[PDB]
Parts: C-alpha cells; structure tokens; sequence
C-alpha cells in the first residue's frame, strides 16, 4: 500500500 | 451524518481549528540560490506540508465518513491545489512576493532561478492580488480550501455500486453546507443579497484558475523530476504519480 | 457598457440568440476507424466549430468592448473548455455517449481507438452525467459557457489594462445576477439558489481540468504526427505553450 | 500570421 494510505490511518 | 448537522458558525470554527501550522524553511539566508538548491527547499517544504495536510483533511467535517479509498482519491487530486491556495493566502499582504515560509519570502524574479518556474510564480502572484483586492477573509479562505478538497476529485469517482453513489451524494451534501457557510459569512459582513451571490461566484471562479495552476505545476514538477534536478521524497513522488503525467 | 444595462431577461435572450449551430462530421462509415482517422474527424470538427465560436464570442455582451488583444487571449485560453461544455450539453440526453455531431455519436469504447483519449471521454461523460443529474437548463448552459469565455483567461492578463479586468468582472457579475434570477423564476428557494449557483460554478473547475488534459493530449498527438492540424488549431494549441 | 486575430476582425 502507498504512503498516503498509511498516513490516512495513523 | 454528523457534519450535516453543523451550524454555519460551527462549520467555521471547525475549519479554523483544523487549520495546519505555518511551517518554516531550512533556508540558510547567507547562501545564494542555485536552480537545484531552490527546488530542494520548495519540495522539502511541500513534502512536510503534505504530512500536515493529510491530518488537516481528516479534520474537515464529513471527510472521515468517506471510504479510505475515496479519501485517497480526493487528496491525490487536490494536494497541489491545496498547497497553492495556502501559499496565495499567506502571500496576500506581501504584494509581488510569495511567502512559502516566514523565512522564505520570494519575489517573482527569484522564480527565474529555476527553469520554467517564473511563469507559475506569475499565476500564483496574480491569484494573490485578486484575493487581496477582494479583501478575502480568513473564514472565507478556510471554506474555499475545504471546497477544493471535496470538489476537485469528486467528478472522477467511479460510479456504479451503491457505496459509490452514496459517497458522491455525501460529498455534495457537505459541499452545500460549506456554501451555506460562505453565504452566512457574507450576510454577517453586511453584504446585500445580490452582493453575496456575486461574491460567492467570484470566489468559486477563482478555484478554476487554481485548478489550472495545479495542472501546470504538476507538469513542471514532473519535468523537474525527470531532469533529475531535484530528489523528491517517496510521498511527493506518489502524489505526483497519481496524476500519471 | 450596455451589457451592464441589460436586464436578466435581455441577457438570456441575447445569449440564446448568439448560440452557434450544431455542425456535422465528415464521418464516412465505408472505412473502419483508425487512431489517425478518428483524430482527423474530431480535429476537423473542432476546427470548423472554432470559426463559429469566434463569431459567437463577438455576440457575448461586453466582449467586443475589450481590446482585440484581450479578445484573442480570452478565446486562446478558453476555446477547448467552450468546445467541451457544448459537447457535454449536446450529450446530456445520450447517457454513455458523446454527441460530437448528429452523425458522430461515440461511446467510451470507441474512444479507445486513440491512445490516451478514453480517459478524456470518461471525464466528459461524467460531466454530461452530472449535468443530467442536476437537470441543467438551456438558459443556465449559455450563462455558464459565457462565464468560461470571460473568466478562464482574465487572471493571466498592469496599466489599464486594470480597466479591462474591471469591465470583465462587471459583466461576470451581471451573468451571476442572471443565473440567480433564472433560478428564482424556476421556483428555487433562496437557499437552493446559492447552492445550485455553487454547484454549477464548481463544475467549471472540472471543465478547466479536462481542458488542460485535452490540450496535453492534442499536443502529444501533434508531436507524433498522428494528425495534421489546421493552422488555426495549431495556433490555438500553441497559445498554451 | 494570426488567424484568430484576423477572424475576430472579419
Ligand atoms: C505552490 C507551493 C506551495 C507550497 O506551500 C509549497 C510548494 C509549492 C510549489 C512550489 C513550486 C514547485 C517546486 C512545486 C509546483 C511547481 C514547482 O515545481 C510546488
Ligand atoms: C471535446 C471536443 C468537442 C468538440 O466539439 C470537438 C472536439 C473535441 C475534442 C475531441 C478530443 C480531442 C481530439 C481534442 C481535445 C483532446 C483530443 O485530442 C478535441
């Protein structure tokens, strides 16, 4: 998964 | 639900509270600019602003109601527009200058330091001048920026499937609320009914030029990447790769 | 001046009367579509529509008040947007299809014939679907198209000059008055009025987007010698670079 | 030449 994906959860 | 119950005043304060911080540049004012050093500063800044933007987006009423996928689409489509409108707002009271950061205030000629960037500076400056002459208010600014986030990418949502149609309609409901908010602010400022409608139209038509600047900026940033003038962060690269051009 | 004197009803009828005709394509169905031939049809059509657009622009209240230099800039900036909004208007009653001409009705799969064009067809189709969902009216359409003409290039124009911009914004305001007046007549509540106004104007942002992408696509087709563009078309395309 | 410029005059 992309970085943007991760930041939107964290 | 939830964001649709907010009052006009509640929408404003919610947006004001969600506002991201004004980041500083690492710029060392003792050293003159090179093409590479300026691109480095500007892209380093944008990269750090993106992290805050993502957390700001989550604080925009109704945004977290959307699927993870849709949130991604909206940000991927709107990130550069959001950076740009922020820039023009910060630079509003500095005619002829672009305040990327409190310690990085660039005038149009310094845009020549980088190939093809001065034309983009010109567009940003003209936008700041338009805001300045309209006497754009902070409460109006936050409304416009949230509108960009929700609106820019909504038209490219894959329809079909129940969930998708429900997403688009939620986005438009929230967009209507922000419109109600903008009008509320203008009515509160004492503008007549006719003046409110005219100002609203004036503000929204600017977003069309902001979209234009983003498209042009994306092409420039992409050209810079390919010519290997500047090393871009992984995040910045993926956001750039979402526009696939 | 005089455009600023126009009533809402006068503004509407004037714009309605200025509407350009619907043109036919030189489509010949005796030969199969190729990337080159489809680009040929579309660009041939666009070229002929341009001539009518230019004359249409002259009939948009306040346009001929501007310098010839500013008229050129506006059209150079908004031409593809104007072609696109007209296209999506023609296609409203044809779900899943784009009515470039009465004899040229294309679906997204036919867009696949040209490299990178289906993405543009998809965006246009979604815009057409949005208009259909909003139940866009003819009077509203002509107002939106004239707004695009006057607005798209105004931000890229100091001297006076500063007067050219002010005049443009005055006329834009008059069209805003016209749109609202239209919605009021239609029976929309005061609240629905400014909500719809916003919805319609926000679509122009996506139309600008489509134009930017379309300009890049048309440019790449040119740079690969896929299709010979008319001198007029080459100049319009050249204005964006 | 400038066809647009000329077309606007005609
Ligand atoms: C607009 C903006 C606002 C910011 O807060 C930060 C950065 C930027 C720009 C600055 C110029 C660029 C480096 C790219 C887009 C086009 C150029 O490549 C990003
Ligand atoms: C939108 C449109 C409306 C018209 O009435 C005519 C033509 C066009 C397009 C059709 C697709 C293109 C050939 C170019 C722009 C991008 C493509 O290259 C022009």
């Amino acid at each position: 998964h992309k970085i943007l994906h991760r930041l939107l959860q964290d | 639900s939830l964001a649709l119950s907010l009052t006009a005043d509640q929408m404003v304060s919610a947006l004001l509270d969600a506002e991201p911080p004004i980041l500083y540049s690492e710029y060392d004012p003792t050293r003159p600019f090179s093409e590479a050093s300026m691109m480095g500063l500007l892209t380093n800044l944008a990269d750090r602003e993106l992290v805050h933007m993502i957390n700001w987006a989550k604080r925009v009423p109704g945004f977290v109601d959307l699927t993870l996928h849709d949130q991604v689409h909206l940000l991927e489509c709107a990130w550069l527009e959001i950076l740009m409108i922020g820039l023009v707002w910060r630079s509003m009271e500095h005619p002829g200058k672009l305040l990327f950061a409190p310690n990085l205030l660039l005038d149009r000629n310094q845009g020549k330091c980088v190939e093809g960037m001065v034309e983009i500076f010109d567009m940003l400056l003209a936008t700041s001048s338009r805001f300045r002459m309209m006497n754009l208010q902070g409460e109006e600014f936050v409304c416009l920026k949230s509108i960009i986030l929700l609106n820019s990418g909504v038209y490219t949502f894959l329809s079909s499937t129940l969930k998708s149609l429900e997403e688009k309609d939620h986005i438009h409901r929230v967009l209507d609320k922000i419109t109600d908010t903008l009008i509320h602010l203008m009515a509160k400022a004492g503008l007549t009914l006719q003046q409110q409608h005219q100002r609203l139209a004036q503000l929204l038509l600017i977003l069309s030029h902001i979209r234009h600047m983003s498209n042009k900026g994306m092409e420039h940033l992409y050209s810079m990447k390919c010519k290997n003038v500047v090393p871009l962060s992984d995040l910045l690269l993926e956001m750039l790769d979402a526009h696939r051009l």
